[PDB]
């Protein structure tokens, strides 16, 4: 497994981390959540051509298509908290406690 | 190589007319041109706000038009088939799905620019 | 699947593209057609607990042929010994290897 | 697990045939009509074999018919197929559409000397077939022995013996 | 929420649900999941409350991750296999990754704190919703993988998931939590057997799903949301508070009621298989949902509560909504011990 | 015990060579007790719309008797089916291994040294 | 019968455009299956050899087959010339 | 040399995903990713991905557009932050380049680094294929086979991202 593919897992592991992580922001984590399917849809498309999957050639902008998708919502939920609370910032985002 | 090589004699060309722009004329660097510009005045305590805005429903139906736009994208290789029933009409579905999707958007307020 | 509807009620739904030795688009052969046509007739309508063992030696021939973690191994230890040698300097690449 | 079956660098060496490629291009039509049988059954043994290491003499077969062939159309009108070439060549997707002056000019030729005719649309592409005197390739991946089938099972369906058998239910 | 939209929302929530459960190409199972996480969660915004959209945003981002993370499962095996058919994994680290990538759909280990908030925050009807049908898929997809899941893996999980529901109900009054963290339970329940034999698995999948609208339409057919709020309720419908009772009794699974059949199924495979320590963990802290079982059974019926003066009025009103299926979905969840034998057929 | 057994069509409520088995008797006990499980769901269905418990609207007990009477002898019959399945590959896999399954000697209690605890 | 020719006509000055594109469009999916030339087309792409015509192991009894790539027997593409 | 550059392609992906995931101001995380996502184009290019590769780069550099298309809208305050404002951003993005260079550093010396997986350090260079593709492009024509068999990937999508509008529409609807 050349080293193609270590940066490419590599850039999802680190992609992991940072959505995952909050640091304080929803939009910039969303938009690392984003940049994750970006690293899997690099790694998709390395497979697919090198092995000659000629079908699958299909199945990376299938699986884009679903993916910014989410992204079309998840921004569209990004305004909803937005114009009620007033920012994204992610520690007022506590009145559902109990 | 070739086509990278063009693109690097691009940029680089680029940035020297922006550092030629940049660093060629003289400024007397005095504090009061700073202030800011509105049409005369300055834009008092504004330009960062958060912007209370509508036309964001047509921004994201953009996107979600995009995607159908790339699904569809592949229609000229596409047409290169042994079956082109099959083609004709699954393109014409994602077609009417495209129309559909507008409909949708235009009787429910949607694409209409929200007040 | 779960529940498959795709054979009870007759068609492919998706087992089309599952595997690369399908038919793919104007006869365009996978990487490993070969491979993976040993591998599935090897393994069919065996179990996969027993055939996993039975076909293995295709298996691993099939994912070699997909990674070539094995040739490209040997490869890199071939490469090390020339540099090595070359550079500790005993003989010459003969002229194919120049030009 | 197994070494080599390379065949020596003497056995690969042919006379490469050097030419250009506006000049095969120009050549074409002709060449395969008057050239398919050894083409033909070289590679029908390519994809029987699945093995270029069986079909060395095939190759070479091909090779010195295309050369005689070159060589019959060198003995006669060259000229116009030297026009032919260098108009091909001229062309960056080496265009049979603006050639068709000098194709008539060379198809005369290899028709009235060489008693030749041009392929039609498709007349070279439908497939064909050829004897081979070489055996049936039985194992062309060489496969295994297959894996014996799971053990067949038969008999009809007697009653279960004392109902459920889970735990008190007597049925 | 237009009627019509709210219908093809409801038909593209199970639709992407049975892609899950009838394809067989990954992808299309992936494509089945995010069809379904992007058709409830407007559903989930139904009420348009801020807690909606709280619960609604935690949904989001857990279940987005949990989806991308199973993308990564799907990747790996694919690259070590190139296989996108859905049998067992060759590479050991995919099959953990789609572990718990899936894991956090379910709720299980502490990929779980998203459950009880995103059920506090919806309405009870979305709650019946979430804690019902988005189970099926991933259930589906982990019983299609069974032949290779790492046992401890599943077997820790599980633990966790029936511990931390247990424990997590025992502080909450918000029958929407305590709901939650009962299904945690239930779902360290099925989970725990799923690496055995997943007959016993749908089984409780099937008991749990039963008991879930039973309790959900009785929560609804009684409109409340706090103990308190189903305390009052005494009064209003005795035989609603009494069934509740009933069901309440089958919770915890107090023989001969429904609920005991599957743990008892589960133990039984679970000690034919030499996990004998294994089973008697979940035989104790059964315990902990009885507890809150038994306070949510003492404010319903056990116990008169004080009701209140205004609240005489409402005796003069009667449910209209008739919540169609609740007579047979109490039965079902309640008297169906003597029929045990009928799980050979889901076999 | 099954879902990979060979020649298993999907989706299929009873097989085809099901019907070699005994059908369930129509007055099967557990047949009888799931026509009373439906009279639980009617008799629960009037106390549900508080309506009287007793004799509400006999039409709807009837198809809450009669279906689930109905489902009920279906299932029976599949319930039977896996049932004989699992009982019948079950001796064609003891019979097809004999090996596996070694005829173990009978020795009578007057050949065994069984040792008596003195309970005291 | 009045009201659709009326609704029809308002349609065609109201929003001309949505009517335009309505029309054109019925007709881009109702054409295909009623035009005489859609296997024409089939043909068209049938016709063309992306791939080697590999040939078949010669026993006997194949007639149908040419033997020659020059042979009269065989398929034929003379609509193609004339189309 | 410009040898190793299908090597650096991903490497540059690697250090601007980092950056990209270190929690900056909105928008150099979008200029992370859009670094990430141009250099990676590249890498799919390269590979012989034409088609995928500007399929991407169109739809990816609109959809980060409409990302930033709120973050001016919904995401932004008084005060921006900056690529330097928080101390915290510097410590992640160092370690964002120490890790895979000391990996990369035992793959040039090892060849075995033993992180996750395996993995050789010989290169990228080795792993195509030799062969041909007559006159049709392998990617361009398995993207095209989608209105031939893909039967039912084109059925669920479109319906999906019906749906998408509809959600769309409802939630964003505010009553
Ligand atoms: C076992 C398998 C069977 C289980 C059956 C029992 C459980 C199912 C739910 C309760 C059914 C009884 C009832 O009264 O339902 C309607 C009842 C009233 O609807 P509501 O949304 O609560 O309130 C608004 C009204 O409908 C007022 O109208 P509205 O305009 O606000 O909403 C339109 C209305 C439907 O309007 C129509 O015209 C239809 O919407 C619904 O009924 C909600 C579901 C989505 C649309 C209906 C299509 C269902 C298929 O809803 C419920 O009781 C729960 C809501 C969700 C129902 C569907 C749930 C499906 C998944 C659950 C698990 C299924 C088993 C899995 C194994
Ligand atoms: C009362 C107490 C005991 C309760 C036990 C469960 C009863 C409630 C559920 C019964 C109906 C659902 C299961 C049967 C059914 O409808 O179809 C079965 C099946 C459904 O098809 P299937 O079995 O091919 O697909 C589903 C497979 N599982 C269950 C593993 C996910 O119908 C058949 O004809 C079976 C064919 C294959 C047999 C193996
Ligand atoms: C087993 C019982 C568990 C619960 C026991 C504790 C609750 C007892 C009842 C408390 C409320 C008292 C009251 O006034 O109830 C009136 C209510 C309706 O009256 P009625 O229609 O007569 O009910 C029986 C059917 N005729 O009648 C009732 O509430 C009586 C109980 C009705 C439900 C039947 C018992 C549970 C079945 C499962």
């Amino acid at each position: 497994m050349p080293l193609v593919y270590m940066n490419i897992i590599m850039a999802f592991a680190i992609a992991l981390a940072g959505l995952l992580m909050y640091r304080s922001h929803l939009m910039s984590s969303l938009l690392c959540l984003e940049g994750m399917m970006l690293s899997l849809f690099i790694m998709s498309t390395l497979i697919i051509l090198n092995t000659h999957f000629t079908l699958a050639n299909m199945m990376p902008i299938i699986l884009l298509v679903f993916a910014a998708c989410e992204a079309a919502l998840g921004l569209s939920l990004l305004v909803m908290v937005s114009n009620t609370y007033g920012t994204d910032y992610v520690q007022n985002l506590n009145l559902l406690q109990c | 190589m070739n086509i990278m090589l063009t693109l690097l004699t691009n940029v680089t060309l680029a940035s020297l007319l922006v550092l030629i722009a940049f660093w060629l004329p003289q400024l007397n660097a005095y504090s009061e041109k700073t202030s800011p510009y509105e049409c005369g005045f300055d834009p008092m305590g504004s330009a960062r706000l958060p912007f209370s805005m509508k036309f964001f429903l047509v921004a994201i139906t953009f996107l979600l038009f995009d995607l159908e736009i790339a699904l569809l994208l592949p229609l000229p290789w596409a047409s290169q088939t042994n079956n082109l029933k099959t083609m004709l009409t699954m393109a014409l579905f994602l077609l009417i799905l495209l129309a559909a999707s507008l409909a949708y958007e235009w009787t429910q307020k949607g694409l209409e620019w929200a007040e | 699947p779960f529940f498959d509807v795709q054979k009870r009620l007759g068609l492919d739904l998706d087992r089309w593209m599952t595997i690369q030795s399908a038919e793919q688009p104007h006869k365009i052969p996978g990487r490993c057609h070969a491979f993976e046509k040993e591998w599935i007739e090897c393994a069919h309508g065996i179990g996969g607990i027993r055939a996993e063992k039975e076909c293995k030696i295709e298996f691993d021939d099939f994912v070699e042929c997909l990674l070539r973690q094995k040739t490209m191994k040997r490869l890199s230890a071939i490469k090390r010994q020339r540099d090595k040698l070359i550079k500790e300097g005993k003989y010459t690449p003969p002229p194919h290897h120049l030009g | 697990p197994g070494i080599v079956e390379l065949p020596t660098l003497e056995d690969l060496k042919v006379q490469e045939v050097k030419v250009s490629s506006s000049v095969l291009k120009a050549a074409a039509h002709h060449y395969g009509a008057q050239c398919d049988k050894p083409n033909k059954e070289f590679m029908l043994c390519r994809w029987e074999e699945k093995d270029p290491r069986r079909c060395l003499e095939e190759g070479k077969l091909v090779n010195q018919c295309a050369l005689d062939f070159f060589r019959q159309i060198k003995r006669h009108c060259a000229e116009p197929f030297t026009e032919y070439w260098t108009c091909i060549d001229y062309s960056g997707l080496q265009l049979f559409r603006h050639c068709r002056k000098q194709q008539a000019k060379f198809d005369e030729c290899v028709l009235d000397k060489l008693g030749w005719v041009r392929p039609d649309l498709g007349e070279l592409s439908k497939v064909t077939k050829v004897k081979t005197d070489r055996p049936l390739p039985e194992n062309p991946y060489h496969s295994r022995a297959r894996p014996e089938p799971n053990p067949e099972a038969e008999g009809d369906l007697k009653p279960a013996k004392h109902g459920s058998r889970l735990f008190f239910w007597t049925m | 929420m237009n009627p019509i939209i709210y219908t093809t929302l409801i038909m593209t929530v199970m639709s992407g649900t049975m892609l899950v459960m009838i394809s067989s190409h990954w992808l299309l199972i992936w494509i089945g999941f995010e069809m379904n996480l992007l058709a409830m969660i407007p559903v989930l915004m139904k009420n348009f409350n801020p807690r909606a959209t709280e619960a609604a945003t935690k949904y989001f981002l857990t279940q987005a991750t949990a989806s991308m993370m199973l993308m990564m499962a799907i990747i790996i095996n694919l690259l070590y296999s190139g296989q996108w058919t859905i049998t067992k994994m060759f590479n050991p680290v995919a099959m953990t990754m789609m572990t718990m990538a899936l894991a956090m759909k379910l709720g299980l280990s502490p990929f779980h704190f998203w459950v009880p908030e995103v059920t506090q925050g919806i309405s009870l009807q979305a709650g019946l919703l979430l804690l019902t049908w988005q189970k099926l898929a991933p259930l589906s997809v982990l019983c299609q993988i069974s032949q290779s899941i790492n046992p401890n893996l599943m077997l820790t999980m599980a633990m966790l998931s029936i511990l931390i529901g247990g424990w997590g109900g025992l502080n909450q009054t918000q029958l929407r939590k305590i709901m939650a963290y009962s299904s945690i339970a239930h779902m360290g329940w099925m989970t725990a057997v799923l690496p055995y034999n997943t007959t016993m698995t749908i089984l409780n999948l099937l008991i749990y799903i039963t008991m879930t609208l039973a309790m959900f339409m009785l929560l609804i057919h009684s409109s409340a949301t706090t103990t308190l709020s189903l305390s009052h309720t005494w009064n209003k419908m005795p035989v609603i508070t009494s069934l509740m009772m009933v069901t309440l009794l089958s919770m915890g699974g107090l023989p001969p009621l429904s609920g005991f059949m599957p743990k008892w199924m589960i133990i039984q495979e679970m000690t034919k298989n030499e996990s004998i320590i294994m089973p008697t963990l979940m035989a104790m802290t059964a315990l902990l949902n009885l507890y809150f079982y038994m306070r949510l059974a003492y404010s319903s019926s056990l116990t008169m509560f004080p009701s209140t003066n205004n609240m005489k009025m409402k005796w003069q009103f009667e449910h209209t909504k008739q919540m169609k299926l609740l007579p047979t979905m109490i039965v079902l969840s309640t008297l169906v011990l003597p029929m045990t034998p009928a799980l050979s057929s889901l076999n | 015990m099954m879902s990979g057994r060979p020649g298993r069509v999907p989706l299929q409520f009873l097989p085809n060579e099901a019907r070699s088995l005994p059908p369930p008797k129509l007055t099967d006990p557990r047949l009888v007790y799931m026509g009373f499980l439906g009279y639980c769901s009617g008799l629960i269905d009037n106390a549900i719309r508080r309506r009287p418990v007793v004799s509400a609207g006999l039409h709807r007990q009837l198809l809450y008797v009669t279906s689930f009477v109905f489902f009920g002898y279906y299932l029976l019959k599949r319930q039977d089916y896996m049932y004989a399945l699992r009982d019948h590959d079950m001796f064609a896999y003891v019979k097809s291994h004999p090996e596996d399954f070694p005829e173990k000697d009978k020795k009578t209690y007057g050949e065994i040294l069984e040792e008596f605890h003195p309970v005291r | 019968a009045g009201r659709i020719a009326s609704f029809l006509k308002n349609a065609w000055a109201k929003e001309p455009v949505l009517v335009a594109s309505f029309a054109i469009g019925g007709l881009a999916i109702i054409l295909p299956s009623l035009s005489p030339y859609t296997n024409y087309a089939i043909r068209i792409n049938r016709a063309t050899p992306y791939n080697y015509p590999v040939p078949l192991r010669d026993d006997g009894n194949m007639p149908d087959v040419p033997s020659h790539p020059q042979d009269p027997q065989g398929p034929s593409l003379e609509w193609l010339k004339n189309l | 040399m410009t040898m190793y550059i299908a090597f650096i392609l991903s490497t540059i992906f690697v250090i601007g995903f980092v950056g990209f995931s270190s929690k900056p101001s909105p928008i150099y995380g979008g200029l992370g990713l859009i670094v990430s996502g141009g250099v990676g184009c590249g890498i799919v290019l390269n590979f012989g991905g034409s088609f995928l590769g500007l399929m991407v780069f169109l739809i990816y550099l609109g959809g980060m557009l409409v990302v930033f298309g709120y973050t001016t809208a919904m995401a932004t305050e008084m005060y921006p932050e900056v690529w330097v404002s928080n101390k915290t951003v510097f410590g992640a993005f160092v370690s964002g380049l120490m890790m895979e260079f000391c990996m990369v550093y035992y793959a040039l010396k090892e060849e075995e680094v033993e992180i996750i997986f395996k993995f050789n350090g010989l290169g990228d260079w080795v792993i195509y294929d030799t062969g041909d593709s007559g006159f049709f492009s392998e990617e361009a024509m398995g993207i095209a086979a989608l209105y031939s068999y893909g039967t039912w990937l084109v059925i669920v999508t479109g319906w999906s991202l019906l749906i998408g509008v509809v959600v769309i529409m409802e939630i964003t609807r505010g009553n």
